[PDB]
């Protein structure tokens, strides 16, 4: 073997320029369909919100404008998905990943228009789900288009082109460039063997498809925190504190969010009239406490910079939270198109916030900041449920700049992904393709 | 990096000042500051802290409104009003800045400090007096002068000597009150060529009046 | 409220001897800070975190202790080290101070230098008379000024001051002021200031004659 | 294999508990160890400085006692690796690429007494060389020393605890936790078959690696730069001409130290006494140039707040340059003990200050500052002669605290590590090990 | 708000020299490059020079070496602008401006009100305020149209309100005409015949730069 | 320099209709920026490279061009649009603005409102003598005047002054001092003010006479 390595490491990272190339082409197109997505959220967003103006007075009729406005648009993005793309609900990450172990097939001719157009509905009705979700499922298939419009073919072909679309998508989502090559490496590669994923054609894509989204959306963050304080050596066993807390939450909301996916089914049983009807009504739902408490709804990055800066009271902290947990099972689980990723990282800075709050009164000659444990907790449940904290922990650090706290990010990242392995908890996207790869091949 | 405190001085027993702070030289943001004070001739004792958001503010178990700490980080100052003012009041007050190490906070810089004298006397400027040899310059190598402040109220003056040119060989000595007045005395030692060869005047200020008097000592003839 | 007790409130020592003072805690503290400040000078962070000094403090400085005992020592005094010292905590809020251990230098004996002032003639012009006695850098502390006037012996209106220990010499300075109207001024001539200190068995002495 | 798949993600990351506590263990040590390497080398340096004052009379003698007490210090580390320990010259980054390949043994008993101790010399001396080379190859073999010393077992026991260990060592020798992490999973870890590292073990040592080095050095940065202005996206074309121009240098460098590994070999031929008196030479030259003109010599990282500031001229920025590839390579390609990875960081930001201020003064429209072609240039030299893109941004980015810059820092290493591939070069640590197991072999 | 206040401008001698401050509020003064930029009467704008946050690179128009001298102190939050050897050119309201950038071409963020400088030998002098009533036998229509005229003064502004501002509509305030190194401009305000003569109408007149204020009633002629 | 010139340096236009005005480059250009200037008022950032409004511009404005020349339009013109628009390019360096063009209210015509007013005593004791002839409120502001003294014109004395566009009105305003001395003053009686606007062919002619 000696012989072999000292050839392999001769002839190490060489990737053939065509694959280059045609990285540079899917991350263009990602990132302009991400934008596109984007903009398409926001136009609904308002084209929603002025309708709430001529409406504004008979405050029964505006609560029914909210929910049927916002059902319709979540009923228009259930059917786009139970009728030609039933693998473009939910998520769509576990779908990409699938691909990329060679267990899935990527129907980019039905997928792309699909969850497009479906996610439109979903996200721009105000449910609570993220961009992820469909833009690196999206991005994903653009990866495979590109892949079969050139023919171009070999196994990393099919494997890079695939990844840095999925890259692309992730980076394009957060406008994180380094959490989406750190996505694909920890947690979206083949995780049981060798593959050839070049991960310098990945680097290509996620410049090309966030450079897209710099274009569109410069001079305004998705997150803006300003700049936290320091964290005292004295004051990091408290983060490991909070890490333990969402170790022990991390597995027990992965069986929610499981079972959920099952209880849901039994309402409609699987055909797609009663379940686009019940998409609708938990589409107008989040519709409605869109303004009767828009906290409690939406992908919940406005709550964010409110929550870090301790301007919300202890009393709304928990209900926040109690009603966010519900909001996110009930409609990720429902099998809209879009993501839990971004849901989940509200979750953890209204969770690190009260316990921030309770360790500045507990602990006065600390001198601690709330936000300082909203900002570490903020990636947490990301640890904890889908097991991927140096993603989660890189990502949070690209969207709120607060170098400073790295290690208390990491400490409660960590014991986050402690506990919910000792606990007997499973990463969410990898137990979801299971159960996927599970019923297709036993019962078929 | 300097903190310089002000507004100290006189209040009538039951009234009420407001001191300022002005820092410089560090970004004042992003610190936490706190008073501390000293009574004549005892040790220090904290007041309370404000963080650079004035979202926390801590103070010594005192009363209602007895201080109120708070910061504009638009000019870098910090402020301390104390309400319902008694003689226990009378201290000199330093603002600091906060800072650790492992974590245990400490006392990073120091300002200079301002007096506060709850008292029901009035302010008088200092009257200044040259004090030189009498005539009989029994020359030595050196020759010693200084100039009286007499019948000032509150403390603190301060004595230079050539604006500080003449730093060696100046005593300032400890005022000490009588009906309800300070006095004190600066001594200078300088050679006997220096002087009246060259002149030698004394600076004195008095803060709480605003006043300030330069004197300089010539020989009697 | 943890309240600290420092040694001795006041202690003395010879430049070249090893000082110790300790500061003692009602209930367990950790990582104690501790301030210099000199005379007329505002406190300025000395040792902190127990065991750490402040940049530009000499390394003759050190601090030690845990639980309820903490300590600060200098390994061979010098003389500028004359200063009080307080010994802080913030381990338990809220933050406590200490009384503070205040340094005196020993010394070689110092005679003093005793200078005699007549009243200004300005100060004359208001209707006062202020005969001002200075006697400068001597050591030890303990010193007696006596006024005489016609060759008699005052003891009302005069006002005595000490300086602190320096803290370049360690020597002591004093004024003594003898205080006058205008009046009581004129119906006398000879002004004496008598200085006693341990340095010399007969008194230094230094006067002038109104005429 | 869905069969196979379905429960090997059912079982996703279960790290058996007695590899990461004792992950714990060696952080710890490596910690420790790499505080104790950097205070050691501080004291020796300043040994030196206080040597010169008490010769600062005699100007002729203050050269003399500069060039031999550096001398003998560098003959001391010489002697004590080509004597006890031949593995543990130069880098040590390639020996611990071949460990965890399972092609080079780890010595712990022979290397960390020698690497420690003889870096001491090299580096207290003056040395133009990195700590990271020493602390990455004593924190590996720290981490089979408690492999061996609780004789854990297992390919991944293995793997894990000797890859944790070299994290942790990067990562204490430039405070960069997220970069020691990503070193081991972009660059060190086998690379052309899987591998069973268990990535939150690696984070468990880095944490307290981490941990350990600032209880003995808070409040200190290694290099403070400031906040530098952002990068307008007009201003992009510019990174990636700066990226071309390290693509084609980093190939040219890779060669001329592999090409010095040779002519300096043939001065000494292989005698342990000609060598160790040839690294006295080499060590004398450094100690002399220490107090002639900083910054031809020494570690580098002083000047690079300098540089970025743009206070030196480019005239001087010309002599720094080539003077520090001089000095480079004769103290990296002789073999002393210590890294290259940080002088090239040295390299990068002063030619990137000089792209920089010839950038500044042809575009007045810009309103540039050279210091963001400084933090650009920083880890391109690593991108485009160590080629591992990833750990050198999110390394510097983990020490200048400027995110702002990201898009541009990742535009000019991929433009490095694009036109290193295509003008033939390879990644320098594996070019090593390949010579290093190749004459493992003509030997028969 | 984001707020630019120029100041330091107004009347000097050809040759002399000036110093304009202009004074920022209400954000982060340091990180942004301030520049000036003037407008000549009546004529185009002109960009002076900008300077960066930390003082290290300071860009001029092309203009002859130390006539502008641009500087900052980001401490107590103004920019500056001297210029030197004046002559007559350099007559113009002068703004202090922000700068930013979109995709990179940078463009002028956010202005101030502006300083106007003027680069005469002419002498201060006050104005002399004269009442314009119909004459004699007036054509008493509805409206009546008063006046005052303000004659011979120097530099520029006057400001002029009728009854100290009451009587906004119906006024026109012409501009000023110079000739032989004064000033004369004149204000018209249109009143229905019932107010005068019935009320008072008057005209305030304010030359600042002679430390001018006074009032002139408009009472009918004969 | 580059230069760039915008297109009509002067004109009108009635409000809920289209406008357009031109900026053109000596080279060619990149991404201009457009500022809109009320008098009174500082410049205001309007529409930065090429076609992006900031924050608070009213969607009629519009921006767009290529290379060498570029355009803002108003679809549907309003009334508070009546102000001076600059283009300005930072493409290269130096950057450099457009002459702008003023763009105002476009009305129905409007005849003046003459009247004249004779010298005051108060200016004739000082020895000077002003006639004073304001002409109100018309459109469009193309007016010519003509003094006559008893009957002959007179043409040296004579300085006028133009408004800018009224607010609320939209008219213009033209003042016409005739300036002599108190003596030629008095040498004549008649003092005539003719207003030729072209609203009519016969002038408006407003007198009066000293007797
Ligand atoms: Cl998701
Ligand atoms: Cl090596
Ligand atoms: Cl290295």
């Amino acid at each position: 073997r000696r012989r072999q390595l000292i050839r392999q490491l001769l002839e190490r990272d060489k990737t053939p320029l065509a694959i280059l190339f045609m990285a540079a082409v899917v991350g263009t197109l990602v990132g302009l369909a991400a934008v596109a997505f984007d903009k398409g959220v926001a136009w609904l967003q308002n084209q929603r919100m002025g309708a709430l103006v001529h409406t504004a007075d008979n405050y029964p009729l505006l609560l029914t404008v909210a929910f049927l406005a916002s059902a319709v648009l979540a009923m228009f993005g259930y059917f786009l998905v139970r009728k030609y793309a039933p693998e473009a609900g939910g998520s769509g990450i576990p779908e990409i990943e699938g691909a990329l172990e060679d267990q899935r097939p990527v129907r980019w001719w039905r997928v792309l228009p699909v969850k497009f157009f479906g996610g439109l509905g979903t996200l721009g009705g105000g449910m609570v789900l993220g961009r992820e979700g469909p833009t690196v499922q999206i991005g994903g298939n653009i990866g495979r288009m590109v892949l079969d419009i050139f023919r171009l073919k070999g196994d990393e072909a099919r494997h890079t082109l695939l990844a840095t679309g999925a890259a692309a998508g992730l980076a394009a989502a957060f406008n994180a460039p380094a959490a989406g090559i750190l996505f694909i490496i920890e947690e979206m590669r083949p995780q049981f063997r060798y593959t050839l994923i070049s991960i310098k054609a990945v680097f290509i894509g996620v410049i090309m498809s966030t450079i897209m989204y710099r274009i569109f959306n410069c001079e305004v963050a998705l997150i803006d925190v300003g700049k936290l304080s320091d964290a005292p050596l004295n004051t990091l066993w408290l983060y490991l504190i909070l890490g333990i807390i969402f170790g022990i939450f991390g597995p027990i909301f992965n069986k929610w969010v499981l079972g959920m996916q099952d209880l849901l089914h039994r309402v409609h049983g699987g055909n797609i009239t009663k379940w686009v009807l019940m998409g609708g009504a938990i589409g107008g739902l989040c519709g409605l406490l869109g303004f009767v408490a828009p906290a409690t709804s939406g992908g919940g990055f406005n709550l964010i910079p409110i929550a870090t800066a301790g301007n919300f009271s202890m009393g709304m902290l928990v209900f926040i939270f109690v009603a966010r947990v519900i909001t996110t099972l009930l409609c990720f689980s429902s099998g809209a198109p879009g993501g839990i990723f971004a849901p989940m990282l509200a979750l953890g800075t209204v969770l690190g916030t009260a316990f921030g709050m309770v360790a500045v009164e507990l602990f006065p000659q600390y001198h601690l900041e709330a936000g300082t444990f909203a900002i570490a907790g903020m990636g947490a449940l990301l640890a904890a449920s889908i097991r991927a904290p140096l993603t989660g922990i890189i990502l949070v650090l690209e969207m709120t700049d607060n170098y400073q706290l790295i290690l208390p990010m990491i400490i409660t990242g960590l014991g986050a992904t402690l506990l919910a392995q000792f606990t007997g908890g499973k990463p969410l996207y990898s137990a979801i393709l299971a159960r996927t790869l599970a019923k297709q091949e036993a019962e078929q | 990096v300097r903190l310089l405190e002000s507004g100290g001085g006189l209040v009538q027993p039951g009234g009420s000042l407001k001191l300022s702070c002005a820092a410089s030289g560090f970004d004042y943001s992003r610190y936490w500051m706190s008073w501390v004070r000293q009574a004549p001739g005892k040790g220090l004792k904290w007041i309370g802290e404000i963080n650079p958001v004035s979202s926390t503010i801590n103070y010594t178990p005192s009363l209602k409104d007895k201080f109120i700490i708070s910061r504009d980080n638009a000019k870098d100052t910090l402020y301390l009003q104390i309400s319902k003012v008694r003689s226990e009041d009378t201290a000199l007050y330093y603002c600091a800045r906060l800072y650790y190490g492992y974590g245990y906070w400490y006392f990073d810089v120091w300002g200079a400090g301002t007096t506060v004298t709850v008292s029901s006397a009035k302010t008088t400027p200092p009257s200044v007096y040259p004090l030189a040899p009498g005539s009989a310059a029994a020359a030595a190598s050196m020759v010693t002068l200084g100039c009286l402040v007499k019948g000032y109220f509150p403390e603190p003056v301060t004595v230079t000597w050539n604006s500080g040119s003449l730093a060696a060989g100046v005593h300032t000595f400890p005022a000490v009150l009588q009906a309800a007045l300070y006095t004190l005395s600066s001594s200078v030692t300088v050679p006997s060529s220096s002087w009246p060869s060259e002149t030698v005047t004394c600076n004195v200020a008095h803060p709480a009046s605003s006043t300030k008097v330069d004197k300089k000592i010539v020989p009697r003839a | 409220d943890i309240v600290l007790t420092q040694s001795p409130a006041i202690m003395s020592a010879a430049p070249g001897d090893k000082v110790t003072m300790t500061c003692s805690a009602s209930s367990s503290v950790s990582y104690i800070h501790w301030y210099q400040q000199k005379s007329g000078t505002s406190p300025k962070r000395w040792i902190y975190d127990t065991s750490k000094l402040t940049s530009g403090v000499p390394v003759r400085f050190s601090g030690s202790g845990s639980g309820t005992s903490y300590s600060l020592t200098i390994n061979t005094m010098e003389a500028e080290d004359a200063a009080t010292y307080y010994c802080q905590q913030w381990s338990s809020h809220p933050q406590t101070f200490g009384g503070g251990t205040k340094l005196e230098i020993l010394r070689a004996d110092a005679a003093p230098t005793v200078s005699i002032f007549p009243p200004s003639s300005e100060q004359l012009t208001s209707g006062g008379a202020s005969v001002v006695c200075f006697l400068n850098n001597f050591y030890p502390k303990d010193i007696n000024v006596k006024w005489k006037i016609d060759g008699s012996e005052r003891q009302n209106g005069v006002l005595n001051s000490w300086t602190d220990q320096d803290s370049k010499d360690s020597t002591y300075s004093m004024s003594s002021t003898l205080t006058l109207t205008k009046d009581e001024y004129e119906r006398h001539n000879s002004y004496t200031c008598e200085a006693t200190h341990k340095t010399s068995t007969s008194p230094i002495v230094k006067s002038f004659n109104r005429a």
